[PDB]
């Protein structure tokens, strides 16, 4: 049996750690909601 | 139960100790998460009970107490923020410029940030603080690193 606990407000924060890249990927989505890499 | 707007952890005790299985957003009295987190199961907020209202396994989304409320969209240009809520750790904004999922049915925003599976449901924001979708349905690329869709539902 699952329960929920508050964790924070939803706010844009200035000078958050900036990171990750921006990859453009060819993907397929099956009927089970699973993404896959087309190649 | 607590119905204050904001972000929440999704916990279970059915396992060893208390385990964070995911995350969600409360807005306009509706709770928003990903289907693979709850599998459409009822939830508890203190003593209050939340019942599923809408859900789609293929979108991998589910709403509780009412219809899907979040309708903001990535503009296709700007940096965004993942409000990561990882298991056992405090909420944390990470700023990123999303990449792209190209599919036969159109293009989706994607964020290249690897966090634990229990972070599934953490919201992605624009600079106005509006939620443009949820983190945690994605793919493992050649390297071995994880990339998530920006998953957004329809508001009716
Ligand atoms: C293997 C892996 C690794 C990581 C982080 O390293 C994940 C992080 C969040 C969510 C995950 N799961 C999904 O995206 C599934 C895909 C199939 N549809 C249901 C959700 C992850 N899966």
């Amino acid at each position: 049996d699952m329960y929920i606990e508050r964790a924070g407000d939803i706010t844009w924060e200035k000078d958050a750690e900036v990171t990750g890249n921006s990859p453009r990927l060819d993907v397929a989505l099956d009927e089970s909601g699973d993404f896959s890499l087309v190649e | 139960g607590e119905t204050t707007d904001g972000v929440y952890r999704v916990m279970t005790r059915r396992l060893l100790g208390s385990t964070q299985v995911g995350v969600g957003v409360m807005q306009e009295g509706v709770f928003h998460t990903m289907w693979h987190v709850t599998k459409g199961a009822a939830l508890r907020s203190g003593e209050g009970r939340l019942d599923p209202y809408w859900g789609d396994v293929k979108q991998d989304l589910v709403s509780y107490c009412g219809p899907w409320k979040l309708d903001a969209a990535w503009d296709g240009l700007s940096e965004v923020q993942l409000l990561a809520v990882p298991p056992g750790e405090r909420a944390k904004n990470i700023q990123t410029l999303p990449g792209i999922f190209k599919t036969k049915d159109g293009d989706i925003g994607a964020v290249a940030l690897d966090y634990p599976a229990g972070t599934s449901g953490s919201p992605i924001l624009d600079k106005c603080g509006r939620v443009i979708g949820l983190y945690g349905n994605g793919v493992v690329i050649k390297n071995g690193s994880y990339v998530s869709a920006i998953t957004q539902g329809k508001r009716e």
